[PDB]
């Protein structure tokens, strides 16, 4: 196989041999001549996103390593989510550009290298309330919103015998 | 803005590429090409290939109309949404809040679209609104007067009432308020004389 | 035998009508769930994990790996997407201002508290309290709990501050006693019912946020669909996991003991045979995710449009925000979920009367404007329907319409002229 | 295989003797005896609605 072997507390009794899981895959062994236990985890897997502007734009990425500590793989973050390599952490707050996870969005702005910052929900706005004071409005504006709905997807149909084995 | 409908096209046409792909995949035969195994073997070697790629065609078949049902049945909500955004919004007036459109909501107009239909919400909004000091009734002698339809507002000196939805200030008289009750209970109650206009009239 | 209900015969008569004569002041507890946990599996390091021969092998399945990976990434997709639907209803992060003199509410119990770490009410602690590496990866929501908190709080604050303004357009702040003098006229109470009994309204509200409190605090038997969307998707993880220790007619579920201990020319039929099993298994989950984020798409947009016309306005939809007559809505988060209090109307203490469909004066039929004609038994008078306010039968709140003899079941009585 | 053999104008390269398809069906040969490229059409087939 192949793991991280650790020193490990099991209690394992001494006919044991070796632990097992839910996926009865080996997780504990026993050293076969130092009579201790054996810990084995899996190395290190995990997804690599490439964070990237459209291509139009520029043709600079930073990549996401999903659920990674900034120590098993110029610019580094830990996100919650991952390892944030090439992309520059700026302590503003903007809007979602590229969403990574936890909070963390990137974007490509300004001499212009991709940043990553926690999202902002909106503008701050304390209304001014009071037992006896009312805002009233005194002029209206009327607005047209598009809303987009699809309706039908495309009527398709297969051939079941020619597709499996046409002719 | 239209990624809503281009994603429905490029989706069902990722399955189909998808689809058509598959038949590019061996299936642990020797050739994902039918044709060649027929002319190469004879049948009683062939059964075992043409079955390997029989079997992976047919579940790719499977998989490929599993999802067509689940994306189907997602269109098909959106398509009862949108039939009753047209049955609310445009064949009528919705209170429905954000149901069609923000704000507040007059007509819609139906346009139609590539599998897909878009409608333009036309909705009033509040523009520039001004701070009043308001008050929730108002004693004339002893009577708390309440407003019919709209609310009590002031400039700071004098005290008007007001539709709540636009600022059309007009002088406080017995039509525009109902009486209720004494001038003790109400919380918040403010003085102010209620003009009546039988009065001038009866004098004269 | 299952029992249906209590047996309850109504005295109905073609000139009697019962009218309440007080109300009850009712918060419903209502759960929805808006998303769930966003997984993602590694297909070749689930069917064939480390092994070059199992992944050569898999390989002749063409793309039985890369559209998998699709899906879940669609679904995680989604997931984010209905967080953002549900809760990103409002433009502007409001808060409350530093005074709480809300004409004698008191929403302590669901305003942040900002003693605690993460600036959630004490219902949603309440509410957090009480929920609780093979190749599935675990993707953490693009929104964390605190965002989710202060978009909570948001809507919270604007509600209480401005009514359903601030869901129209620029948000107007507007004194609490007249917000529910307002929402009161819209259920056909009159506004002077609120004021004059706004003391026992507001003792009636805490009352039952207390209710609220101590029912979640207690219940454990509660926050029920949140529990089970979380269940089921640890138990579906749990059943494609354990269906890695089936040897689906292979010698050995486990690849390494194949591999050493056969040639690749053997060993390749065992292989075969489990990246078969395997991909059955995945498949299965595939599809039971799809079907299990498409039930979940659908309750986050009941959960969105209950928001949006509940929470940003008023809504006069029969029970869809709460049973009885609906006030306002105080949306709270949950983990994986929202939680809306609905403040309800219930009228509550009625008492019969004599009713009658119009009044005849001087030949002349009259019609009540806003009300219902009712009589203690001699004298008449024209009260809202929800509310007995009786009041003097005059020619305002009457209005005539010919004469009194097609108006079936009209009474007489004499109309004053003010 | 079976199809329509029409003449085509495709422009192979002198190395080149098979046109696949996106389906590794050959959609385009390469006639041996007389060098021109024909294409290779299904053909014809539907459903029959009654
Ligand atoms: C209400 O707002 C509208 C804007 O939507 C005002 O209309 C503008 O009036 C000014 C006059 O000073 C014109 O120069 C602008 O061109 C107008 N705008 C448009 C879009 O036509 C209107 O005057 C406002 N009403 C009040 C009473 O203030
Ligand atoms: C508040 O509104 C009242 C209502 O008009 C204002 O009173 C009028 O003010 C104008 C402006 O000078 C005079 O020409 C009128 O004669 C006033 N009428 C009455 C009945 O007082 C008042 O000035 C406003 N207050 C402020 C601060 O603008
Ligand atoms: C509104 O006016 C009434 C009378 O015009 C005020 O009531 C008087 O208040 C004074 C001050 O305490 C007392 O000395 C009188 O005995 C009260 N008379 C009556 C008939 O109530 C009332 O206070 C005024 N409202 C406000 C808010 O000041
Ligand atoms: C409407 O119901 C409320 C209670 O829900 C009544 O208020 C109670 O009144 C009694 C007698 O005055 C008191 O002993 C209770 O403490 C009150 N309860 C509360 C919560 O305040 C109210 O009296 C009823 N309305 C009418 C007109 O009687
Ligand atoms: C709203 O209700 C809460 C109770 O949940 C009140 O907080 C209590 O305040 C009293 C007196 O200050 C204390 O003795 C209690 O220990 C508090 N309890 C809790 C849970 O905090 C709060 O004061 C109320 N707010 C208003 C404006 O009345
Ligand atoms: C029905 O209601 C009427 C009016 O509310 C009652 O009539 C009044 O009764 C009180 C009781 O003492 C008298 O002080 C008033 O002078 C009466 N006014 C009129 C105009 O009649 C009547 O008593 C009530 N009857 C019942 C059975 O409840
Ligand atoms: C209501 O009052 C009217 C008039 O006061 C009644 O109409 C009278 O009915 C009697 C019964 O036959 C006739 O003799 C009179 O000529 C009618 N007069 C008028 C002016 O119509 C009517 O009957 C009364 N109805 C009730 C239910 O009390
Ligand atoms: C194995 O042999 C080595 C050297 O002969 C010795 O150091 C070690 O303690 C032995 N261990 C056991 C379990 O016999
Ligand atoms: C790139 O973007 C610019 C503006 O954003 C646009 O004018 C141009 O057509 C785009 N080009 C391509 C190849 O997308
Ligand atoms: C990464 O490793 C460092 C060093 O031990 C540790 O302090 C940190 O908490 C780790 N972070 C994660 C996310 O594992
Ligand atoms: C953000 O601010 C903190 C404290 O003000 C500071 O320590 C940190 O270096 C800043 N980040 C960057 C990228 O400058
Ligand atoms: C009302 O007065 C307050 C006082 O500070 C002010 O902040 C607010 O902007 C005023 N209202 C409007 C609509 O400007
Ligand atoms: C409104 O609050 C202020 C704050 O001190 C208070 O003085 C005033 O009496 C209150 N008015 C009402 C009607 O509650
Ligand atoms: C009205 O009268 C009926 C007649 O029996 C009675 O059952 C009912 O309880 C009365 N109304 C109330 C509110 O008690
Ligand atoms: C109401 O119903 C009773 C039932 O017996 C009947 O006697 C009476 O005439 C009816 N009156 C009207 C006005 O319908
Ligand atoms: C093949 O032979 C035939 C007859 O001998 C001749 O017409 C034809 O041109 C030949 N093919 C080529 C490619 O020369």
């Amino acid at each position: 196989g192949t793991g991280v072997l650790t020193e490990s507390n099991k209690k394992f009794l001494p006919f044991q041999q070796f632990g097992r899981d839910i996926a009865d895959t080996t997780d504990a062994v026993r050293d076969p001549q130092t009579l201790e236990i054996l810990d084995i985890t899996p190395c290190s897997f995990g997804g690599v996103s490439v964070i990237t502007p459209g291509t139009n734009t520029s043709n600079q990425v930073a990549v996401l390593y999903q659920g990674v500590n900034c120590t098993e793989v110029s610019n580094v973050f830990q996100t919650r989510a991952g390892c944030l390599i090439g992309a520059e952490h700026v302590n503003n707050s903007y809007e979602c550009d590229i969403p990574i996870g936890a909070g963390i969005c990137a974007s490509y702005q300004t001499s212009q290298s991709i940043i990553a910052y926690t999202m902002s929900l909106g503008v701050e706005n304390s209304v001014a309330y009071s037992n006896n004071s009312i805002a009233i409005p005194t002029n209206f504006t009327i607005s047209v919103t598009t809303e987009i709905l699809p309706v039908s997807m495309t009527k398709t149909s297969v051939d079941c015998t020619m597709y499996i084995c046409g002719d | 803005a239209l990624g809503k409908l281009q994603d429905v096209v490029n989706q069902n046409a990722q399955a189909l590429n998808t689809l058509v792909k598959q038949l590019s995949s061996n299936f642990g035969a020797i050739s994902s090409v039918l044709n060649d195994i027929l002319s190469r073997l004879d049948p009683p070697e062939a059964e075992v290939q043409i079955d390997r790629l029989i079997t992976g065609r047919l579940q790719s078949l499977q998989t490929y109309v599993t999802q067509q049902l689940i994306r189907a049945a997602e269109i098909r909500a959106s398509a009862n949404l949108a039939a009753t955004k047209m049955s609310e919004c445009v064949l009528g007036q919705s209170k429905r809040v954000d149901f069609c459109g923000k704000g507040y909501h007059l007509m819609s107009f139906p346009q139609s679209a590539p599998h897909g239909v878009v409608f333009l919400h036309v909705t009033y909004v509040p523009a520039q609104e001004k701070n009043f000091t308001t008050a929730p009734a108002i004693c004339h002698d002893g009577k708390a007067h309440f407003p019919r339809e709209g609310v009590f507002v002031s400039n700071g000196t004098h005290w008007f009432v007001t539709q709540r939805n636009f600022y059309e200030p007009q002088i406080i008289t017995t039509d525009n308020t109902f009486v209720s009750g004494n001038c003790d209970v109400v919380i918040g109650i403010v003085n102010n004389t209620v003009y009546d206009p039988l009065q001038p009239e009866l004098d004269s | 035998t299952m029992s249906l209900g209590v047996e309850n015969s109504v005295a109905y008569s073609n000139n009697s009508i019962a009218i309440p004569t007080n109300f009850t002041i009712s918060v419903t507890t209502e759960i929805l769930p808006v998303s769930m946990t966003k997984t993602s599996v590694d297909c070749t390091m689930y069917i064939c994990g480390d092994s070059t021969e199992c992944s050569n092998l898999l390989l002749q399945y063409g793309s039985f790996c890369t559209q998998l990976n699709r899906a879940l990434t669609g679904i995680a997709v989604e997931q984010d997407k209905n967080t953002q639907e549900v809760f990103a209803q409002v433009k502007q992060i409001y808060k409350t201002p530093p005074i709480k003199d809300f004409g004698g509410f008191n929403f302590s119990q669901i305003l942040p508290d900002p003693s605690k770490p993460s600036k959630r009410s004490f219902i949603e602690d309440l509410l957090f309290n009480k929920v609780t590496f093979n190749g599935l990866t675990v993707l953490p929501p693009l929104l964390t709990d605190e965002m989710i908190a202060q978009y909570t709080s948001a809507l919270l604050a604007g509600t209480i501050t401005s009514g359903w303004t601030f869901g129209a357009g620029a948000a107007l702040q507007i004194p609490f006693a007249m917000q529910m003098a307002y929402r009161f006229n819209g259920i056909g109470v009159t506004q002077n019912v609120l004021y004059e009994n706004q003391k026992l309204i507001a003792n009636q509200f805490n009352s039952a946020i207390g209710k609220i409190q101590d029912s979640l605090s207690s219940t454990a038997s509660a926050l029920g669909k949140l529990q089970d969307v979380v269940n089921q998707n640890a138990q579906a993880l749990n059943t494609l996991v354990k269906q890695l220790s089936s040897n689906f007619g292979a010698i050995s579920s486990v690849l390494n003991d194949i591999l050493s201990r056969l040639d690749p020319p053997e060993a390749e039929v065992q292989i075969d045979r489990l990246i078969t099993g395997r991909l059955q298994s995945l498949q299965t989950y595939v599809t039971q995710q799809l079907i299990r984020a498409a039930e979940i798409r659908a309750s986050a947009n009941l959960a969105a449009t209950k928001m949006s016309e509940c929470v940003l306005g008023q809504s006069k939809r029969v029970d869809f925000c709460g049973k009885g007559y609906h006030l306002m809505s105080f949306p709270q988060s949950a983990p994986h979920g929202v939680v809306f209090l609905h403040v309800t109307y219930v009228p509550a203490q009625e008492k019969n009367f004599t009713t009658a469909p119009a009044i005849c004066h001087d030949g002349k039929a009259h019609f009540p404007r806003e009300g219902v004609f009712v009589s203690n038994g001699t004298h008449w008078f024209v009260t809202q329907r929800n509310f007995y306010e009786p009041q003097i039968i005059t020619t305002d709140n009457t209005f005539v319409s010919g004469n009194c003899d097609v108006v079936i079941g009209i009474v007489n009585n004499t109309v004053y002229d003010p």
